[PDB]
RNA sequence: AGAGAAAUCAAGG
RNA sequence: UUGCU
């Protein structure tokens, strides 16, 4: 470690991205997720008292606690009704301009919202086929289950699907009707909305310990969008949420204003331990409510935000295929309630192959509304300090006459977010005194220099469509690590090589191969980059394409560039292309 | 009163047009109708009449039309053929028939208008108020009927619409005092047997045998047909009876087979049915009741040979190792790029690291694309590079068992055989060493069983990455100097001060960014849930020590042990527990 | 991933699918071109000993593409 | 055997 | 069948 830590022409802030592993290969859960999910299950009910009581918590509906029950010392799942009203409101007053477009939102966008962004989802446990299927055919089956049981079609807005969903509940009985014909009563199909499709949260890096997230069903999906486009709307027009923006700016003006005069300043810089272990989805539909209720939005529209939140406090979570029991060197995994474990006191919340509960949350649900709950904490008087926080990632920057303020401040902002449910990691959570160096969201802070830290490189690879297709996304995906400051003048050309050399080789362009062995038999000579020929590229030319680029420079001559530009070839016939369509544009076999 | 945007001229023309007053929330719907007026006197700012107070008329044209204001573009419909509209919506933009009637002049004239519009109704909060006015009431499109309201409200204490009767308040709660860091956290150091080497390949102890120009095959019968084998190490883990696999692989991919049938020796080898073994030697010995799982990971010292391996992987070399093409340079700025790298490679090239991300480039790439099937025989993978000269060198040989793996992540039986320099048997304990003799030359041969996932291998595949760390590091520091010196040079080699050994001497640049290539290679290759854990958990105390340098003071929460996060993935990783002897070395007060 | 067998699929036997025509010989110099599904070859053949358009066309394909080129090198 | 790390792979038929 | 320094 002392090799990464410099002490001449270089600060150790500097060598930041060298304690970076993401070189190799990351870590992978295995196995079975019923002890990661009971884990996450039982701490908000351990966590809702001073003392462990879990038998006490599990009869608690609203996780709602007077100010002597938060735990100053510890994690405290749970949060204050009071405080909850009035930071929302003190949250209305001030960024009031930020939320007028959230009004002008609600009254336009949401009524012209569609459903088929349903399908761009994540994967989706299906509750007809009651296997795991993606989102667009997760989607397609719930649309026509819909129609069918409330006989009428269903409207393009996504509006007329949440319709559909609180009319289908007012049915005593449903049916799907396709061969399948499989039949749901109203508690079965109430049970589907509450189940939560747990996973392993795979490739995930920097922690020792795999965690697990969670899916909600297609039946509330539609709802959830509702609610998190809407904290969308509002978090990129508040100055305190790092969210937005996509190329963190937000720390950077941050920076500059620094700069102060005979003030005590000082920089906060840590995380929430327990983040999505105990939030209260009460918590965070009292403060929705709130929002609405002074914003002068109607009953439905209150009645609307309210129903997934609602929901989540009937969540079934979806244990997994059971723990882990061993005898001898033999392993068998078993049911929660089979025999006795570590989660003994869930037992009687066992309903199948999940399980209820009514506190705590999961990493990937809610992750913007989580935001704005923490948000509405930091809007007191005593706190006159500027935050910046995304889910469970933070920084604050003080600006105190005294340094005894500016502790008094910094346990005022560590108790304001325990009265939300939100606990600061104490062993993540480090202030600096003289405020110029922190860190938030892999952006380190030193001085006016801010360092942009890449989490996950860029694959240095072809896409694997076709060299002109390859070729433009792997310059494109330099180009938006350069600008984002991730790479450099240096870095970024070196990008180019390794990705160059990594594309020619994917393609036989490297060594002696058979389509290299074709060429040099045959006279035909490397024109393009993917045959074999120079690099055309160059640092300040990634926007550009190879064929357009080669015919200014000269080499590609006339006769060449008009065979592989014929439309009636039969070869061929950011998120989009500009690759012009060549003989090299082909499609590979599957 | 009139609105900045909304034009004083403007404001008196349509003061007496319509009874204001005399209609309900008559001010909003006024500052509307001033609007539309405005956009008329944009579009003919230069053909276009006016009828407003039909309401305008092209004359280029000789149309009628009227300008009306839709909350929603995709809401337009024809609204009367006596006269033509176009609709615009409240932030400026306009129908895609609007643009056609009209060119980039008037469009871009009424947009920011608009826009300015909509500052004005966004700062008054008569955002409602407006749309009521531009379209009429959306009226109610969600309801929740009597069965849905009784099941959503079974696991909460409040209604649908929550309305607690508690009085806003917040709280006043008793905290605690925040501490000064005034020492930096120490380590903890595990005791226990050293750790082994555990990675795919031999890393600094990596050899070749320079081998005539020509192709794999050509390589492989050169070295089989005139070599000798027998063992001088033997590992229980890896039984010298595997060499037999090693051979007939060697013969078969010599002949032009690289996949050859089974023999005996491939079930000790790949572990073939070794799960059906173990799984009915387990029922056999099975007693006593069922427990909870408990596993335990072995907690294993720093060893010794993490140190020379550093050296080792430093040491020089007489070929570059490292060839990519040069880009282009059409730009100043694309000149310095290039010069940068090329510098770069320069430096880090002609080292043993060099070539041994070569090896792994290679081994891994070549084991991935075997992987792709299901095959029940045993495939060949040779690990060979090409020197300048065009003599083919060889690394070793990759042995894939019998594969049907279903997911990326699924182990695969491998049989890795690598040529080494120096034998050590508490660093290779699992490892057969078999002296080779090709041509009056002694060569040591290496033989493991390894089990080794798709998704390692790809990730291994393009290793080459492992280059970018070093050279930001690099680009940043000759950069610096160009800033200072308003001048760049691209020779400058300046001496960086590190502690060593506890103490604080300055060392070349040049040498510090070859072993941190050195060093960020091993942690690439021995990248795992500790080595993940623990580079996360220790940049905030890397952080905490250079605020410690320049004077400034490190305040913590009242529970707070920053280096338990980091204690705990500190279990047997090598490197990880290098890293922080590292660390603990350092100095841990400044004054 | 499709990048994860990129490197498998060039490699096969007839990696690329193409429609079907005459005007690629099924044997060029002894390699086997066709069987539809193509080898990687094909696109290397096609850009010397494939049929040209006209010059007016590749202009026409090439015009917004060529327009950010002018740019780049007029400043 | 081994890979591995809180539980899996070492086929499934 | 087999050739990235």
């Amino acid at each position: 470690m002392n090799l990464f830590t410099p002490l001449s022409e270089i600060n150790p802030t500097t060598t930041q991205e060298l304690l970076y592993a993401y070189t190799g290969p990351a870590p992978v859960a295995y196995g079975t997720r019923t002890r990661a999910v009971l884990e996450n299950i039982i701490r908000p009910y351990q966590y809702f008292y001073k003392e462990p009581n879990v038998q006490r918590a599990l009869d608690i509906k609203t996780g709602c606690k007077e100010p002597e029950d938060i735990n100053v010392e510890g994690p405290s799942s749970g949060f204050h009704t009071a405080s909850v009203l009035k930071l929302a409101d003190n949250f209305f007053r001030k960024y009031r301009p930020a939320m007028e477009k959230l009004k002008y939102w609600i009254l336009v966008k949401l009524p012209k919202l569609k459903y088929a962004e349903l399908s761009k989802g994540r994967q989706t446990y299906s509750f007809i086929h009651k296997r795991n299927l993606p989102a667009p055919i997760a989607l397609e089956e719930t649309v026509e289950f819909l129609e069918q049981n409330l006989r009428r079609k269903i409207g393009p807005t996504l509006l007329s699907y949440c319709q559909a969903i609180a009319d289908v509940m007012e049915l005593d009985e449903t049916t799907y009707e396709g061969t399948y014909t499989i039949k749901f009563s109203r508690e079965e199909l109430w049970d589907q909305m509450r189940t939560l499709n747990t996973m392993w949260k795979h490739l995930e890096r920097g922690r020792l310990n795999r965690r697990t997230i969670a899916t909600p069903s297609m039946l509330i999906r539609g709802f959830v969008k509702i609610v998190e486009d809407a904290a969308k709307e509002i978090l990129e027009n508040v100055p305190t949420s790092g969210v937005p923006v996509g190329g963190e700016e937000k720390l950077a003006k941050l920076a500059s204003k620094q700069t102060f005069h005979t003030a005590v300043t000082g920089e906060l810089s840590g995380d929430q331990e327990k983040f999505n272990e105990c939030l209260d989805p009460d918590a965070m539909r009292l403060m929705w409510t709130v929002f609405l209720r002074k914003l002068g939005c109607p009953d439905w529209i209150m009645e609307l935000f309210n129903i997934p939140f609602m929901v989540f406090k009937s969540k079934l979570a979806d244990m997994g295929e059971g723990l882990v029991y061993t005898k001898g060197k033999l392993t068998d995994r078993k049911p929660l309630g089979e025999m006795p474990s570590e989660f003994d006191d869930l037992v009687r919340n066992v309903v199948g192959n999940s399980i209820s509960c009514r506190l705590g949350m999961f990493m990937g649900m809610y992750n913007l509304t989580s935001t704005l709950l923490a948000l509405i904490s930091i809007e007191r008087e005593e706190l006159t300090g500027s935050h910046v926080e995304s889910s469970d990632d933070f920084i604050h920057f003080f600006n105190c006459k005294t340094h005894e303020e500016m502790f008094k401040q910094a346990e005022t902002l560590r108790l304001t977010l325990k009265l939300v449910g939100i606990n600061m990691s104490p062993s993540k959570c480090i202030l600096i005194s003289p405020a110029g160096i922190g860190e938030f969201n892999s952006k380190f802070h030193h001085r006016d220099f801010v360092g942009n830290v890449a989490t996950e490189l860029p694959a240095l690879v072809p896409n694997g469509t076709n060299p002109m297709t390859d070729l433009a996304m792997g310059l494109n995906v330099i180009k938006h690590s350069v600008n984002t400051g991730q790479m450099n003048l240096c870095t970024g050309a070196l990008a180019m090589r390794i990705f160059n050399h990594a594309y020619k080789y994917a393609y036989m362009a490297l060594g002696v191969t058979r389509r290299t062995r074709f060429m040099e038999e045959n006279a035909i000579t490397p024109l393009l980059t993917n045959q074999g020929a120079s690099p055309v590229h160059s640092f300040s030319t990634m926007h550009l394409d190879e064929v357009a680029l080669r015919r200014h420079l000269g080499l590609l001559d006339e006769e060449t560039l008009r065979r592989i530009l014929n439309p009636n070839n039969p070869v061929t016939q950011i998120m989009e292309d500009y690759s012009v369509p060549s003989c090299f544009k082909y499609t590979l076999s599957r | 009163d009139r609105p900045d945007h909304i034009d004083s001229r403007v404001w008196e023309l349509s003061e007496t047009q319509e009874d204001w007053i005399t209609q309900v929330h008559g001010h909003v719907r006024r500052v509307v109708e001033c609007w539309k007026y405005t956009i008329c006197c944009l579009i003919s700012n230069m053909q276009y009449d006016v009828f407003k107070w039909p309401d305008l008329y092209d004359n280029e044209r000789a149309v009628a039309y009227k300008v009306l204001l839709v909350s929603d573009l995709s809401d337009h419909s024809p609204t009367s053929g006596i006269y033509h509209d176009l609709a615009f919506n409240l932030e400026g933009e306009a129908e895609e028939s609007c643009a056609l009637v009209l060119r980039g002049s008037q469009l871009q004239d009424i947009k920011g208008f608009l826009c300015r519009a909509l500052e004005w109704v966004v700062s008054n909060n008569l955002t409602q108020e407006v749309v009521e006015t531009i379209s009429g009431e959306a009226k109610l499109q969600f309801s929740v009927g009597t069965t849905f309201r009784t099941l959503l409200k079974r696991d909460t204490d409040w209604d649908v619409i929550p309305t607690p009767r508690v009085e806003p308040n917040v709280p006043r709660i008793e905290g605690r005092r925040w501490t000064q860091m005034k020492k930096l956290p120490l380590l903890k150091e595990k005791e226990g047997p050293p750790s082994p080497w555990r990675a795919l390949l031999l890393g600094a102890d990596s050899e070749y045998i320079v081998c005539p120009p020509g192709t794999d095959q050509e390589a492989i019968s050169w070295i089989h047909s005139q070599s000798e084998i027998e063992c001088i190490r033997e590992s229980k883990s890896t039984p010298a009876s595997v060499i037999t696999c090693l051979t007939s692989s060697l013969q078969s991919f010599a002949e032009g087979n690289p996949v050859r049938s089974r023999i005996h020796e491939d079930i000790i080898a790949f572990g073939i049915n070794k799960k059906q073994e173990k799984k009915q030697s387990a029922s056999s010995s099975a007693s006593g009741e069922w427990k909870r799982a408990e596993y335990q990971v072995e907690e294993m010292s720093l060893p010794p040979w993490v140190e020379e391996e550093m050296v080792l992987l430093r040491s020089d070399q007489e070929d570059n190792w490292i060839e990519l093409e040069k880009n282009a340079i059409y730009t100043e700025v694309d000149g310095v790029a290039e010069g940068l790298v090329d510098k770069y490679i320069e430096i880090v090239g002609r080292t043993k690291v060099a070539s041994v991300i070569e090896k792994w480039q290679i081994a891994a790439t070549r084991t991935f694309s075997q992987l792709h099937t299901d095959r029940s025989r045993i495939t060949a993978c040779p690990i060979i590079t090409r020197d300048p000269s065009g003599n083919c060198q060889f690394w070793g040989m990759v042995l894939l068992g019998p594969h049907h793996v279903k997911r990326d992540t699924d182990n695969a039986p491998l049989l890795i055989a690598e040529i080494m320099g120096e034998d050590t048997e508490e660093k290779y304990p699992k490892h057969s060493v078999f002296s080779l003799k090709v041509e009056e030359k002694q060569f040591l041969l290496s033989l493991k069983i390894t089990s080794f996932s798709r998704n390692k291998l790809y990730t291994f595949s393009n290793i080459r990455r492992v280059l970018i760390q070093p050279a930001s590091i690099y680009s940043q520091v000759v950069l610096s100097r160009a800033a200072e010196n308003n001048s760049l040079n691209l020779e400058v080699n300046p001496e960086i001060q590190l502690y060593l050994e506890g103490a604080q001497r300055g060392m070349t640049l040049y040498q510090w960014v070859r072993m941190i290539l050195c060093l960020e290679f091993l942690m690439a290759i021995y990248n795992n849930p500790q080595m993940e854990g623990f580079l996360a958990n220790m940049r905030r105390l890397h952080m905490s020590r250079h605020a410690m340098m320049e004077r400034r003071q490190v305040f913590l929460p009242f529970g707070s042990r920053p280096e338990d996060k980091v204690n705990e993935c500190i279990i047997n990783n090598p490197i990880v527990a290098y890293l922080a002897k590292g660390w603990n070395s350092m100095p841990n007060v400044y004054y | 991933a499709p990048q994860m067998r990129l490197v498998y699929s060039v490699r096969k036997p007839w990696p690329i699918s193409m429609t079907p025509s005459k005007e690629i010989p099924l044997v060029f110099n002894g390699t086997k071109l066709k069987d539809t599904r193509a080898n990687i070859v094909v696109p290397d053949y096609w850009s010397k000993y494939g049929s040209q358009t006209s010059l007016e066309v590749v202009n026409a394909i090439l015009y917004a593409e060529d327009l950010k080129v002018q740019r780049f090198f007029s400043t």
